[PDB]
DNA sequence: GACCCAGT
DNA sequence: GGGTTGGGGGAAGCACTGGGTC
């Protein structure tokens, strides 16, 4: 088992829910944002292999080769080591889909996004082989944008774990479909995309206030077998 | 031995108020009943007795806890302390055990601490000359360190002596009489019944205040301040 | 606290009781930041004695009391360790803060 | 122990309705009661039958259909008739779904129908969705009654808004508190006594209600609520409804946290009571755009805030109390 | 440290009042300067009225005033010469200024 | 895609 | 130093593309 684990050091997010006027943010990225970035990143890269009449398949083929290089259906889960905070934004999200309403009919809706300072990212594989595993390494960093076109990510760095079976509480996201025993916090995080299904992960997130501020601290869930090193600071994967 | 007045004690003061109601109880009992009935609780005149005799006998406990004896030693202000509330968590957890439920410890545990200056739960117009606030009045309950070991037996010597039901007290600290103070209160604000824990709460507060002929009077109303003080004819001779 | 016996002296500036409404040495005093201009400021404030001196016995009131040296040195002493801004501004806003109140003793 | 599922929507929508469960249930006793967080599930925990979950609401939708009633196709003037709610279509069809359980829920049936969630109690809400490529007609998000009726008993009693028309325009500004941590009674009982009924200002001479952040304050200022906060953790959640010029739209939605304005009001108000309330409704009834000097302090523990506000004040008419100027030392030390 | 006290008693027979002696603008002069070399000509025209204070106090039933320790002299000459940059002069040059306007007991 | 609405 | 005045009134966001239904 080999954990391929990455930093992103992103100030704001990017990601925007099913919403309108106000455009709420998930508090850590989705999986589907993540799978949409490093799938963008191999059509540049490596143009000789994405060969499409348009952007429509050529996403869903990207997707499908991820989904296939893939152990099971939860694509890649994240780490926060930074107190999270809702921002608040003012942006213009124009209204002009629809058969009339002239051309020009763009008001101001508050599109506002999530502060980090330090965040990881954990792909997962299942052993894969050398050939492809430069490839997927090179793939892995030039994540310049992520979500929507507005900010920018700048990866870190990139390097594979074991897991080794270290003693470590748990700190990655993972689903809650069979995990009760693991103060619990779930939410709808929509895994996988849609393009014309919805499952529910655990996300380590708490508020703690000390004597100002509330952020969001960290939960510490209870030990999982499988765990990953790094930096000094030991975090909890989980895999299933 | 603990003093309530600048000069007159506790233990006078409660004798005081027995001697004002030996003659309250032939009016109010029947009409209280009556009306304390939509809780949900019923009970005969003589179990009404009791409970108006444990509400008159613990009103004012809470003037021993160190602080109401430290002020009113030779001239020293009370600086917006409340003396009874305290008493609150007294009148709660005694009602618990001699009537065996919650629905009439409740109202007993409110009524208590409705007398002197009753808490004032918000909205205000611009101004407030009094003192009636929470935020006052945790100040100065944050200085309660706990009670005397004066009156930690004191509370067995006026229950025992009357009629005697259980001897039971409870250990105030820090917190105990927070969380029922502050759970009490939030309790009586919000509930589906809109204004009957007002006025059956008021009903109770009524017999209660007959301390102004018990102690001494400070107002030139007293002829309007004891109309039903008096009784209609019994005979002729 | 050296604050309470201070704070009344520099509200006497501000209050309509005394109409010379100088602000400027308030404003001095609250954008004070480095290791001189809050020296430099109070002095302002300081020096308009004879000004509320004048203006109490004008209508009636007794003449303000100024402040005792009892305490300034405080300010001294306390300035210098206090080099950083981290904490001389905790102190210093509260220095312009305590000149924003009533004291009526001029009925 | 029954544990009442809550479905998953909306982070504020799910606040809403699971919130309001516990005005149904306190109708109905349900002793020993306790509301574990999650974030946006924010689920109850009682040992309590389900029969009496209606019985609970009832009630509630009587005291509704009371107030509605009581106030003037009709129209009221209440929270859930045309206060917070800025779209007149809403207008008649809300409460029309709240009779409409007083023949559903009297004798003991199931709902069946679902309506659409107007924008007021949900923020995400709207017409204009985004599924693959450009947009669709009406609201895709549609709200089965059971969770329908649950949101607007607890909008009423407990979240509280204020709203500041002035003619043709009109500003609702909506306020709620949500536990992160943990929660009881004690705090979510309290939580209600926060609410204003008819929050209708208008005139002229009250326009300190101008933005969001400002008319927090003022709302906050006649309420002497609970202070349980600073042993507590709790988050202030906000979000504004403009119709400039008869344009319903969202233009203001921030997050903040309440705790650290709790602490300065709670350590404001203790040395005296009848100043300082004077004091502050002075600064912000003439310094309109100094008070926001003032507001912006409290979340940051700016320095220079305490003193710009009065500086901007105290120019225009200013009491300028002497006890409570001790107080804001309270906090700074 | 001590001193500054000293002088500030000294200059307070200056600014207070049963004296008929206002003299406003060497205090103004000695606080708000620019340069340290105005800061002791500020000192000398404060001073100077030393001996016609002296000798008035006791004619109109004061006390008379306290003259500075000549040790102070001292403290404030070796405290200037070292301390050239403007950056932390103006504190020391405001400091015993402020000490002119206090509740000094003058004329008990 | 053309309809709807408010009170000091 | 010894008195007269401390703001004065007026303005303190219009229009502009409203977002829901049905
Ligand atoms: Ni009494």
């Amino acid at each position: 088992m080999d954990i391929l684990l990455v930093c992103l050091r992103f100030p704001f997010f990017s990601v925007a829910k099913r919403s309108y006027q106000v455009r709420t943010s998930f508090l850590l990225p989705p999986p589907s944002a993540l799978k949409g970035a490093l799938a963008k990143g191999l059509i540049l890269l490596k143009p000789e292999k994405y060969a499409s009449s348009s952007l429509d398949e050529a996403a869903l083929k990207a997707i499908k080769e991820i989904e296939s290089k893939l152990v099971d259906i939860k694509a890649v889960s994240v780490a926060p080591l930074s107190p999270l905070i809702r921002n608040a934004f003012l942006l213009k999200r124009l209204r002009n889909l629809e058969s009339g309403s002239n051309a020009e009919k763009s008001d101001a809706m508050r599109r506002e996004y999530t502060f980090t300072r330090e965040l990881l990212v954990a792909y997962i594989f299942k052993n894969l082989t050398q050939e492809e595993k430069n490839l997927y390494l090179k793939a892995a960093m030039l994540i310049d944008v992520i979500g929507d076109t507005e900010s920018l990510a700048t990866p870190v760095w990139a390097s594979f774990v074991k897991p080794e079976d270290k003693k470590a509480p748990l700190a990655f996201s993972a689903p809650y479909t069979e995990i009760y025993s693991l103060r619990m916090y779930i939410e709808k995080m929509r895994v996988s995309p849609e393009y014309s299904q919805e499952e529910i992960f655990y996300l380590p997130i708490e508020e703690r206030r000390y004597k100002r501020i509330v952020y969001y601290a960290r939960i510490y869930p209870p030990e999982v077998e499988k765990a990953l090193t790094v930096d000094g600071e030991v975090l909890g994967i989980w895999i299933p | 031995s603990c003093k309530a007045f600048q000069g007159q004690t506790l233990r006078e003061h409660i004798e005081a108020m027995l001697a004002a109601w030996e003659i309250v109880k032939n009016k109010y009992i029947p009409s209280i009943i009556r009306v304390m009935k939509t809780v949900g609780v019923k009970f005969t005149e003589e179990d009404a007795d009791k409970f108006m005799k444990t509400l008159i006998i613990l009103h004012d406990v809470g003037k021993c806890s160190e602080v109401y004896q430290k002020h009113l030693s030779n001239n020293e202000p009370l600086r917006g302390f409340r003396h009874e509330l305290v008493s609150a968590y007294y009148a709660y957890n005694i009602l618990k055990d001699m009537f065996k439920d919650e629905t009439i410890a409740f109202i007993g545990a409110l009524v208590v601490m409705m007398h002197h200056e009753p808490i004032l739960m918000g909205q205000i117009r611009s101004l407030d000359k009094e003192e009636l606030t929470p935020e006052v009045v945790l100040d100065k309950l944050r200085t309660f360190n706990g009670v005397m070991e004066g009156t930690e037996s004191f509370i067995k010597s006026m229950i025992k002596e009357k009629l005697g039901v259980i001897p039971k007290v409870p250990s105030p600290t820090q917190e105990d009489v927070l969380r029922e103070v502050i759970r009490l209160s939030v309790l009586a604000r919000h509930r589906p019944d809109s204004g009957k824990l007002r006025m059956v709460v008021g009903a109770l507060l009524i017999p209660l205040v007959c301390d102004y002929k018990g102690a001494a009077a400070a107002a030139a109303a007293a002829a309007a301040a004891a109309a039903a003080a008096a009784a209609a004819a019994a005979a002729a001779a | 606290g050296w604050i309470r016996n201070i704070g009344r002296y520099l509200s006497y500036l501000v209050d309509d009781t005394f109409e010379e409404y100088a602000y400027d040495v308030v404003d001095g005093i609250a954008k004070a930041r480095t290791q001189e201009e809050l020296l430099e400021g109070v002095y302002k404030a300081l020096r308009l004695a004879p000004k509320l001196k004048k203006k109490a016995e004008s209508k009636g009131c007794p003449p303000p009391r100024i402040p005792s040296p009892e305490d300034i040195e405080a300010l001294e002493e306390k300035v210098e360790q206090l080099s950083n801004p981290k904490d001389l501004r905790k102190l210093a806003v509260s220095l312009a803060l305590w000149a924003f109140a009533s004291w009526n003793n001029c009925p | 122990f029954n544990e009442f599922k809550t479905p998953q929507i909306d982070p504020i929508f799910d606040l809403y309705v699971a919130y309001g469960y516990v005005v149904s249930l306190i109708r109905g006793g349900a002793k020993e009661a306790t509301l574990i967080p999650h974030g946006a599930s924010y689920l109850i925990q009682t040992d309590v039958s389900n029969e009496e979950f209606r019985h609970g609401l009832v009630d509630a939708l009587s005291s509704m259909l009371s107030l509605h009633i009581a106030l003037a196709k009709l129209v009221s003037d209440a929270d859930f008739s045309a206060g917070a709610n800025i779209n007149n279509v809403y207008w008649d069809s809300v409460p029309r779904n709240l009779e409409k359980l007083m023949k559903d829920l009297e004798k003991k049936r199931s709902v069946k129908g679902t309506a659409t969630i107007p924008i007021t109690l949900m923020p995400s809400a709207g017409k204009y969705m985004l599924k693959h490529f450009g947009v669709q007609g009406g609201n895709p998000i549609k709200v089965d009654l059971l969770n329908y009726a649950l949101a607007w008993v607890g909008f009423h009693y407990y979240t509280p808004y204020i709203k500041y028309a002035k003619g043709d325009t009109t500003w609702i500004h909506i306020y709620q508190i949500a536990p992160v941590e943990e929660v009881d009674m004690i705090s979510i009982l309290s939580l209600k006594d926060l609410k204003m009924h008819l929050p209708h200002y208008y005139e002229s001479n009250l326009d300190f209600l101008i933005n969001r952040r400002l008319a927090l304050l003022y709302h906050l200022l006649h309420s002497e609520a609970l202070e349980l906060f600073t042993e507590k953790e709790f988050v202030i959640h906000s979000y504004t409804l403009e119709r400039s010029g008869n344009n319903q739209a969202i233009r203001s939605f921030e997050e903040e946290e309440i705790g650290k304005l709790m602490d300065f009001l709670w350590k404001l108000k203790r040395r005296d009571f009848y100043h300082a309330i004077k004091f502050i409704d002075d600064l912000l009834k003439k310094a309109t755009e100094g008070a926001l000097a003032l507001i912006d302090a409290i979340m940051n523990e700016r320095l220079e805030g305490f003193y710009t506000a009065l500086k901007l004040g105290k120019k225009a008419g200013v009491v300028s109390s002497r006890e409570i100027v001790a107080a804001l030392e309270d906090i700074i030390c």
